[PDB]
C-alpha cells in the first residue's frame, strides 16, 4: 500500500494507491505505419529517458494564485531529455504528471490540477504581442494573478479568465484531477502526444500547459506551517524522435 | 427517450452562414473596387468563430455559395439596353497567383479554379475539400512560426485555405454595374476534437486571443437570494 | 425550385477534383455529440454577489463556524441556461445554443475543509410548483437529505425533470416553475483545538444521460455583430 | 507510398488554357474586323508549347470551348431594346473552304461542321478526333516539306488541324455590338513518344526552334559555397 | 449548375462524327507517367561561378593535384527545384511544374580520370537540421563514405527523405531544412610519371522509386505571356 516506483536505474518515487486520469482515454503508445510522413525511421531512445525528472517545490502560501508550466520547455534542462531537445529535429512524447502535496490534517484547501492541450495566451495589453520570455520560464512555475496585469508584453495573469479568456471553472473539460487535502492527497494524469502533425519540433511549440489553481484557499491555525509544499514529477513516455544533428543552440 | 441528432457536431457546425458582404464596381477609376476579395478565414465573424472555438482541431471540406445581385449605377451615360452580366469568382488555392488587380494573368491562370457565372439563375457552388499539409486545421497554436521562437505567435500555421476573388467579366463601357458579393460559407463532414470550454471575453481581432478580463458570470443580491417568489 | 435555400444539403462540384487529401491519422480526444461537453462537471458560481464576480470568490460557498444552526448556506433557482448561477458554466453555455431542453441536472456539493471538522447540513430540494423554504423545519419536510460531512467529503444530488410538456424553453422565465435548491445548518461546524473555523463549499453541475437539445440558434452572450476590423 | 496519378500524360497536358483572345464587331467598315479567325495550332502560346515539347510525338482529340460575351459600343445611333446575338462558330476541317470575309458562301458550305449558339446560356463546346494522314502529331520535324530538300524546314508538315471562324448571325442595323472570343483548348485521350529535354533558351516565333545561346544554370558565389547558414 | 468550370471533365458532341481516325501503329517509347522523365541521371551543373555557366566548365568538378589534404572539393545545398545547382536538370524542371514533391535524390560522382591516378574522397552528407562541415574531422564524425576512386569509378549516393509533413513546398526556402552533400580531400591525388596530375568529377542526379508530386501549376522559368507574333 506504500509500492515504490522504480523507472530506470537513477528514480525512486514512494506512493501509495490511488485515482489516475489517462489522457482523453488513450494510452500514450509507439507510433504505428498508417500514422507518419517522415522519411527514416524513429530510433527512439527507450534506453535512456523513461525515470523521473521532480521539479522544485513551489509553496502553496495562503494568498497564492495558481502556477503553470508549458511544456516539453519544462524539461528543457532536466537531463538528458533536454538534450534530446537539443540534438534532434522532430520529437513525439507523452508524459506522467504526478502532482502531490505534503500537508498535515489540520490543513484545508483544494486545488485543480488540468493539463491544457494548446493553451494559447493572450496579452495583457490589448493591440500587442507576447514574448518567450513571459509566456514560460524554462523550470521554474509562472504565477497567477488576483488582481489585473498591466505590462506591454507580458501575459494576462489573472487567474479568474486562465490567461486564456475562458471561465476558470470550466477548465474541468480538459484531463484534471482534483487535490482536496481533506480527502485526496495526490493526482497524477497521463498526457498522450496530441497535435495535428505525427512529430513537431520542441523549440517552437507548446504542447500542452499544467495549471494548478487553488479553488478553495488555504488555512491553518497559529500552530502550523504556513504553506504546502506541492511537489510535480515528470515522466516521459515513448518518446521517439528523427533528425540527428547537432545542437542549436548550442 | 428523446433523440440526440440536433447537437452532433456534423448538426451544429455545418449551417450556411453570411461571412463576407462586400461591393465592386464595373467601369474605371481606382483599380481596387473593380473587384472583391476574400482570405478564408474563420476568425473574422465572431458568431462562427466561437462555435469552431469549442474545438481545438477541425477537419472539414468547404461548401462555398455566391449570392451576387447587381444594380444599375445613377448619374448620366446610363447603358439603356445593357445584355447580360457574367461574373467570374475564382479560387487562388493556397501558395497560387493572386490578382493585384482587374484584367491581370491570375484571372487567366489555368491553376486558379474558376467559375463563369450569368446572371438570371441559381447561384453558384464550389465544394473546396480538406487543403492542409497537416492532418487537421487548428484553431489554437501554442507556438511560434519560424524556429528559434521568433515570429509572430500563432498565424502562419498551415491553416491557409485561399482566397476568392470575383469580378465582371464584361467590357461595359456606357455605364457601371455595381454588384454586391454575399458568401455563405458551410463545413461539411466536419470531425472535431480536444473540447475547449466557450469563451467568456469579447474578442477583439481577428489574429490573436487577447482579451480584456471580464466576469465569471452575471451578479445577484445574496448567496440565498432565489428570484422573485411570484406566489 | 430553383431557388437557394440555406438549410439545404445538396452536393456540388468540386473546384479541385484530382486532388488527393492528407490521410487521417489517429488524434485522440474525438466528440461525436455536443452533449458530451454538457455531461462534465463544471464548477457553479453561486456567490455571484457583485464583489465576487470579478474574483475566485463567486465559487467558494463560505460556511462560517460558531453558533447559527438555524440560517441559510445557500439558495437558488434551479433553472440552467437563464439563472445566473448556471448560464456560465458548460452546461448552461450548451443550453443557451439551443431553444428548448429536456433532461435532469446533476448536482454535486464538496467540502473543502480539514478532516478534523465535522458537522451536518440539510439538502432541500423542493417541486416546481411550490415555495422556497423559510427555515430548517419547513425543509425538512420537503425533499432533503442530510448531508454529514464527517462521513462524507461530496454529496451528489440528482435533480428530477418534471414539466407538463415534452421539451422546455430556454429563454423564457417561468416564475415559480423551476424549483429551488436551499441549504440550511443543522448543527454548525465543530472543530478541534488546531483546526481553522471556517470552511468552503464546491458545487458542480452537469447533464444526466436522458439530457437533449432541439432547435438551434445563436447564443445571447456574442453580442458583437460587424466583422472583426 | 504515395500516388503518382498527378503527373501522368493525361493529367499534365489535358488542362483548359485560354489560347486565344480576338474581339469581333457586328457593322460595317473594314471587311476584316467583323468575324475573328484562329488556326489551331499549339505553338503561338509558350507556356503550353513548352509543355507539349517534352514529346517529340503526340496523339489527341480537342476539346475546345468558346466563352463570347458582347457589349454594346458608344457613339451615336444606339439601338435601345436589341433581341438577343446568336453567333456562328465554323470549324473549317483542313483543306476546307475558308471565309474570305463575313457573309461568304464559306459559312454557309456544308462541309464545315458549325455552332448556332445564342448569348445567355452555357457557352459552345465541340470535340474534334484525331484528324491527320500520318499515325501521330509530330511536335519536331528534322526535314523538309518537298522533295529535294527545297522548302522550309519543318512547316508544311501534316500536323494540319484546321481554322476556327466566329462572326455574328443576326443582321444588325442600327448599333454596333462588340463580342469578344476566348478559345480555352483542352487535349483529351493524350498519348504522347520519346521525351525531349526541356527547354532552355526562349522562343523566338512560332515557325522554328530557333534561340539565343543562354547559360545552362544561374550562378553561384564559389564551388563550395552552400548559402547562407542561417545558424 | 449552368456554370463552365475550366477543370471539368465533360463529354461534348463531336464536330466530326462519321470520320475514321488513323490506325494507331506501334511507336518507340511511349510516356505513361512524368515521373519516368525524372528517374534519369542528368549532369549537374555544380560549378556554376559566373564565367562558367557560359561554356562546358560549369559541368566538371576541378581535383587539382598536388598538397591540399585537408581543403573542399565542392559542396551544395541539398535541394531540388529551388538550388541553382538543381533547378535545370531533368528532375528539378519536372519539379517546377509542381508546388509539392516528396521523395529520394540519387546522386552518382564518376571520377574522369586516368586510370593509373589514385586517391581518396571522403563524400559527407549532413541531415536537414544541421550545420555544413567545416573540416575534413567534422565531415568525418558525420554521415560519410570513403570513394577510393582507385578501386571504383563511381560512388552513387542516394539521399534520405526526411521532413515533418507529408509532402513539402517547391518554391519555398526553408534555410538550414534541406541537407548539405559536401567532399573533402582526403589522401590527394597520386599519379605515376606519364598522367596528368588534375582530373575532373562529373555529378549525375535523379530521382527514385518513392517519388511523387502534387499540386500542378506554371514553371517559374518561362516569363514570356503575350503569344508568339
Amino acid at each position: 500500500r506504500v509500492r515504490s516506483i522504480t523507472l530506470g536505474n537513477s528514480t525512486i518515487t514512494t506512493q501509495e494507491c490511488a485515482n489516475v486520469v489517462v489522457g482523453y482515454g488513450v494510452w500514450p503508445s509507439y507510433l504505428q505505419d498508417n500514422e507518419a510522413t517522415a522519411e527514416d525511421q524513429p530510433t527512439q531512445p527507450d534506453v535512456a529517458t523513461c525515470r523521473f525528472y521532480t521539479l522544485d517545490s513551489i509553496q502553496w502560501q495562503k494568498e497564492s494564485d495558481g502556477w503553470w508550466w508549458k511544456f516539453p520547455e519544462a524539461l528543457k534542462n532536466m537531463g538528458l531529455f533536454g538534450q534530446n531537445m537539443e540534438y534532434h529535429y522532430l520529437g513525439r512524447s507523452g508524459y506522467t504528471i504526478h502532482v502531490q502535496c505534503n500537508a498535515s490534517k489540520f490543513h484545508q484547501g483544494c486545488l485543480l490540477v488540468v493539463c491544457v492541450p494548446e493553451a494559447e495566451m493572450g496579452c495583457s495589453d490589448v493591440e500587442r504581442e507576447v514574448v518567450a520570455a513571459s509566456l514560460s520560464s524554462e523550470d521554474t512555475a509562472k504565477s497567477f494573478s488576483r488582481t489585473e496585469s498591466n505590462g506591454q508584453h507580458t501575459v494576462q495573469t489573472v487567474v479568474y479568465n486562465a490567461g486564456m479568456g475562458v471561465g476558470v471553472g470550466n477548465l474541468t473539460i480538459f484531463p484534471h484531477q482534483w487535490i482536496n487535502l481533506r480527502t485526496n492527497n495526490s493526482a497524477t494524469i497521463v498526457m498522450p502526444y496530441i497535435n495535428s502533425v505525427p512529430m513537431d519540433n520542441m523549440f517552437r511549440h507548446y504542447n500542452f500547459t499544467l495549471m494548478i489553481i487553488p479553488f478553495a484557499k488555504l488555512e491553518y491555525t497559529e500552530q502550523a506551517s504556513n504553506y504546502v509544499p506541492i511537489t510535480v514529477t515528470v515522466a516521459p513516455m515513448c518518446a521517439e524522435y528523427n533528425g540527428l544533428r547537432l545542437a542549436s543552440h548550442q | 427517450y428523446h433523440s440526440r441528432t440536433e447537437s452532433s457536431i456534423e448538426n451544429f457546425l455545418c449551417r450556411a452562414a453570411c461571412v463576407y458582404i462586400a461591393t465592386y464596381k464595373s467601369a474605371g477609376g481606382t483599380p481596387t473596387e473593380r473587384y472583391a476579395s476574400w482570405r478564408i478565414n474563420t476568425r473574422q465573424m465572431v458568431q462562427l468563430r466561437r462555435k469552431f472555438e469549442l474545438f481545438t482541431y477541425l477537419r472539414f471540406d468547404m461548401e462555398i455559395t455566391f449570392v451576387i445581385t447587381s444594380t444599375q449605377d445613377p448619374g448620366t451615360q446610363l447603358a439603356q439596353d445593357m445584355p447580360v452580366l457574367t461574373h467570374q469568382i475564382m479560387y487562388i488555392p493556397p501558395g497560387g497567383p493572386v490578382p493585384n488587380s482587374a484584367t491581370d494573368f491570375a484571372w487567366q491562370s489555368s491553376t486558379n479554379p474558376s467559375i463563369f457565372w450569368t446572371e438570371g439563375c441559381a447561384p453558384a457552388r464550389m465544394s473546396v475539400p480538406f487543403i492542409s499539409i497537416g492532418n487537421a486545421y487548428s484553431n489554437f497554436y501554442d507556438g511560434w512560426s519560424h524556429f528559434t521562437q521568433e515570429g509572430v505567435y500563432g498565424f502562419n500555421s498551415l491553416n491557409n485555405m485561399g482566397h476568392i476573388y470575383v469580378r465582371h467579366v464584361n467590357e461595359q463601357s456606357l455605364g457601371v454595374s455595381t454588384s454586391t458579393l454575399r458568401v455563405y460559407f458551410k463545413p461539411k463532414h466536419v470531425r472535431a476534437w480536444v473540447p475547449r470550454p466557450p469563451r467568456l471575453s469579447p474578442y477583439v481581432k481577428s489574429s490573436n486571443v487577447n482579451f480584456k478580463p471580464t466576469a465569471v458570470t452575471t451578479e445577484r443580491k445574496d448567496i440565498n437570494d432565489v428570484g422573485t417568489l411570484r406566489p | 425550385s430553383n431557388q437557394f435555400l440555406t438549410s439545404d444539403d445538396f452536393q456540388s462540384p468540386s473546384a479541385m477534383p484530382q486532388f488527393d487529401v492528407t490521410p487521417e491519422m489517429k488524434i485522440p480526444g474525438e466528440v461525436h455529440n455536443l452533449m458530451e461537453i454538457a455531461e462534465v462537471d463544471s464548477v457553479v458560481p453561486v456567490n455571484n454577489t457583485k464583489e465576487n464576480i470579478n474574483s475566485m470568490e463567486a465559487y467558494r460557498i463560505p460556511v462560517t463556524g460558531g453558533d447559527q444552526l438555524h440560517t441559510q448556506v445557500f439558495g437558488f433557482q434551479m433553472q440552467p441556461g437563464l439563472n445566473s448561477v448556471f448560464k456560465r458554466t458548460l452546461l448552461g453555455e450548451i443550453l443557451n445554443y439551443y431553444a428548448h431542453w429536456s433532461g435532469s441536472v446533476k448536482l454535486t456539493f464538496v467540502f473543502c475543509g480539514s478532516a478534523m471538522a465535522t458537522g451536518k447540513f440539510l439538502l432541500a430540494y423542493s417541486p416546481p410548483g411550490a415555495s422556497p423554504p423559510q427555515n430548517r423545519k419547513q425543509a425538512m419536510l420537503g425533499t432533503h437529505v442530510i448531508w454529514d460531512v464527517g462521513l462524507q467529503s461530496s454529496c451528489v444530488l440528482c435533480i428530477p425533470w418534471i414539466s407538463q410538456t415534452h421539451y422546455r424553453l430556454v429563454q423564457q422565465d417561468e416564475y415559480t416553475s423551476a424549483g429551488y435548491v436551499t441549504c440550511w445548518y443543522q448543527t454548525g461546524l465543530i472543530v478541534p483545538p488546531g483546526a481553522p473555523p471556517s470552511c468552503t463549499i464546491l458545487c458542480f453541475a452537469s447533464a444526466c444521460n436522458d439530457f437533449s437539445v432541439r432547435n438551434l440558434r445563436d447564443t445571447p452572450f456574442i453580442e458583437q455583430t460587424q466583422l472583426l476590423q
